[PDB]
């Protein structure tokens, strides 16, 4: 539960760059597979769980 | 589904992307019904004329030439066939008029008479009708002699069962 | 703004391949409500009341 | 040409789009106040939040059956496209087929299959005449007061002569007495032409 | 109406972040290629004072695009609000050295506002 | 009322379009105009040459682009028109010959996919599966049907391909 | 309560159209790839069948 | 991914090339004695 963003999956390092105004993500068909937590700078990739 | 009202417009976008799947599917309709009319009758690249003799062996095609004495320049078979067969929907036209298949269908006429099968399959070579049909015959077993022996009483009956076509398509 | 970014935005995509695409229907808009109503002919005896 | 494939092209893209819109389909309200289920159960109670949960599902299933439909009709065109090609493979390839425009434009010759991305490709070897020239033909001769009809073949003269050649390649050869046969005399054929047979 | 603006008036409508994809967004944009008011207001410079120089007051209907070609300390703040006289809270974005003053106070103000 | 079709001539050459008010009169419109059995089509002029059929437009009409490059009208041609010399003592006896090789396209199968009739319809929930049970039998059909679909799409692979026993090398 | 019940009829009716139209056009592909056939077999040449 | 799952086809490209390559060398070294 990012501020809000509930749901379900597996929280992995990401390699992409945010920039400074922006937390969260989405995919081709409007489905988040990315936040930045609001705690430290630090990049995270949702993966669906299995 | 919203008639004239502004307020259903807001409401009809909250149900996702229900009215656009449709109208693709209504193009690719379109598209499917043109790419038939295309494959079915444009199936050669030269378009053959009659020559302007139609003394064929003795066979008479008047029934389903094209007559040029009228402003449609059509076989009357044709014109008997075409003269016995809005709040928000709209009837697109075909691609192909009328026009365009019977001239089709005239070409393919042609190329069947004056070549036989030669013209689709390459170029259209010249064949006398007489031995078109001769060629035509030894491929069920029959020799070509019958037909050099009775070509007036094979043009005869070809006559007279083209000429009931009409009646029996009519009554 | 100009038909070809309607087509643009149709497609939904920035390059427009070549060939005919239906964007959206025209309409001519509607105006003079004629709120057209038959003779006032029978009208109430409020002569004879005051 | 990039175009060459688009049949291929057809029958993914459709896919892919159908599934695009199955899955954004699910965020569109169907009479409720959100589409998030955690977010109606909480802002909401049980006999209320039943309510906006039977019409979610009912819409939900509805897109399903729509999507079910979809793939049952584009299924029927796949089967008979995939029917065609087997009836192209076991005619072509298989074998020599004699049916105009199946085995390619042309007189069919041969065929050799190639795989494809959920397809199949043939490589259709059709025989093109060319050059061709005119001559003049005759239903048959007449030399010995009898008639001689070509067996396989085609009576045609350059001019001088009157040779017989094949149906779809200027063989010239000398008409014998072992390429025609006789059938009846010279009295019933129109256009018979006098000339000396070789015995 | 003095000038054009070509293809500026573009922000970022949310927070999600999107990479190599193209969206569609219904919200309160600037039309390409549409009317921008030049406003100009030199009339009074150099000295202090002058509490009376001449400029209108600019409704605000839905959303307004501020460009400026201000060089060193021009523009120093907005004024916001509805009636603008102790009737409705305003909104003071004054411009200022290492800070910006922002309030929502509620006061009357003058039909030529400025800092002095 | 009616439809409008923008036909643009690809991007990567021109950003000259026309449109095409399908039903429309030209009279109702609010730049050569120009009335086809079609519709109304404002961006092009129709010329009196008739080429081949690039854009199609409606009832014959198509469009183009060729030359000052602009978008032209025209009625497409069928072939040229060909004249063969029939005669009762003539014949054409072909004494050269080409081999071409053709190719065509046929798909044989398609994506296999299969669905969830419960991860789909409710997601991450376990009030919502206890009414989606109650609310008709829709869920064991479609899942049938979908595996029918993968059944039907291996069966034309292994019936198009898979023609012979022996594996020839 | 009740627009939202009457898009959905007719969308609902909408797409029944659709899906009547494309089984309808299934055959019509059907028929008009026979006729192709015919067309080539019979008139193009002289087919055994 | 939220609920779709795409199975993969039962023949593989391999398969469906060794295919093709059996039935091009029984139409090149046979003709069509292969096929009957």
């Amino acid at each position: 539960n990012f501020n809000g963003l509930t749901g379900t999956g597996v929280l992995t390092e990401s390699n992409k760059k945010f920039l400074p105004f922006q937390q969260f993500g989405r995919d081709i068909a409007d489905t988040t597979d990315a936040v930045r937590d609001p705690q430290t700078l630090e990049i995270l990739d949702i993966t669906p769980c299995s | 589904i919203c008639g004239d009202s502004t307020e259903c417009s807001n409401l009809l976008l909250q149900y996702g992307s229900f009215c656009t799947q449709l109208k693709r599917a209504l193009t690719g309709i379109a598209v499917e019904q043109d790419k038939n009319t295309q494959e079915v009758f444009a199936q050669v690249k030269q378009i053959y004329k009659t020559p302007p003799i139609k003394y064929f062996g003795g066979f008479n095609f008047s029934q389903i030439l094209p007559d040029p004495s009228k402003p449609s320049k059509r076989s009357p078979i044709e014109d008997l066939l075409f003269n016995k067969v809005f709040n928000g929907l709209t009837v697109l036209p075909p691609l192909l008029t009328d026009e365009m298949i019977a001239q089709y269908t005239s070409a393919l006429l042609a190329g069947t008479i004056t070549s036989g099968w030669t013209f689709g399959a390459g170029p259209a070579l010249q064949i006398p009708f007489p031995m078109q049909m001769a060629y035509r015959f030894n491929g069920i077993g029959v020799t070509q002699n019958v037909l050099y022996e009775n070509q007036k009483l094979i043009a005869n009956q070809f006559n007279s069962a083209i000429g009931k076509i009409q009646d029996s398509l009519s009554s | 703004l100009d038909p070809l970014s309607e087509t643009k935005c149709t497609l939904k995509s920035f390059t427009v391949e070549k060939g005919i695409y239906q964007t959206s229907n025209f309409r001519v808009q509607p105006t003079e409500s004629i709120v057209r109503f038959p003779n006032i002919t029978n009208l109430c005896p409020f002569h004879e009341v005051f | 040409t990039p175009s060459a494939l688009g049949k291929l092209q057809d029958v993914v893209n459709h896919n892919a789009q159908a599934l695009n819109t199955l899955v954004k389909q699910l965020s569109s309200k169907f009479g409720a106040i959100s589409s998030v289920l955690n977010d109606i159960l909480s802002r909401l109670d049980p006999p209320e939040a039943e309510v906006q949960i039977d019409r979610l599902i009912t819409g939900r299933l509805q897109s399903l059956q729509t999507y079910v439909t979809q793939q049952l009709i584009r299924a029927a065109e796949i089967r008979a496209s995939a029917n065609l090609a087997a009836t192209k493979m076991s005619e072509c390839v298989l074998g020599q087929s004699k049916r105009v425009d199946f085995c390619g434009k042309g007189y069919h010759l041969m065929s050799f299959p190639q795989s494809a991305p959920h397809g199949v490709v043939f490589l259709h070897v059709t025989y093109v005449p060319a050059q061709e020239k005119n001559f003049t033909t005759a239903p048959a001769i007449c030399h010995d007061g009898k008639a001689h009809f070509p067996r396989e073949g085609v009576f045609v003269s350059n001019g001088t002569h009157w040779f017989v050649t094949q149906r779809n390649f200027y063989e010239p050869q000398i008409i014998t007495t072992d390429n025609t046969f006789v059938s009846g005399n010279c009295d019933v054929v129109i256009g018979i032409v006098n000339n000396t047979v070789y015995d | 109406s003095y000038t054009n603006s070509f293809t500026r008036g573009v922000y970022y409508p949310d927070k999600v972040f999107r990479s190599s994809v193209l969206h569609s967004t219904q919200d309160l944009f600037l039309p390409f290629f549409s009317n921008v008011t030049w406003f100009h207001a030199i009339h009074v410079s150099g000295t202090n004072g002058t509490k009376r120089f001449d400029n209108p007051v600019l409704p605000f209907n839905d959303g307004v695009y501020f460009a400026s070609t201000e060089k060193s300390n021009i523009i120093r703040g907005w004024i916001f609000g509805t009636t603008l006289d102790s009737k409705t809270q305003s909104l003071l974005i004054v411009n200022n050295a290492t800070n910006v003053v922002i309030k929502v106070c509620e006061f009357q103000f003058c039909n030529d506002p400025f800092l002095d | 009322f009616g439809g409008v079709s923008v036909i643009t001539p690809g991007t990567n050459t021109s950003n000259q379009v026309a449109v095409l008010y399908q039903g429309v009169n030209c009279t109702e419109v609010p730049s050569n105009v120009f009335q086809t059995r079609a519709g109304c089509l404002i961006g092009a002029e129709y010329v009196n040459n008739s080429y081949e059929c690039d854009i199609p437009i409606g009832a014959g009409i198509c469009a183009s682009y060729q030359t000052s490059q602009s978008i032209i009208a025209y009625t497409m041609s069928l072939g040229a028109e060909n004249s063969v010399a029939y005669s009762n003592n003539s014949i054409a006896i072909p004494t050269n010959f080409t081999i071409s090789v053709t190719t065509e396209i046929l798909p044989v199968s398609m994506t296999k996919t299969s669905v969830d009739c419960t991860m789909y319809i409710c997601g991450d929930s376990t009030e919502c599966s206890n009414l989606l049970l109650q609310y008709g039998s829709f869920c064991t059909q479609l899942k049938r049907a979908l595996t029918g679909i993968a059944v039907e799409q291996d069966k034309n692979t292994q019936e198009v391909f898979a023609q012979v026993k022996q594996i020839y090398k």
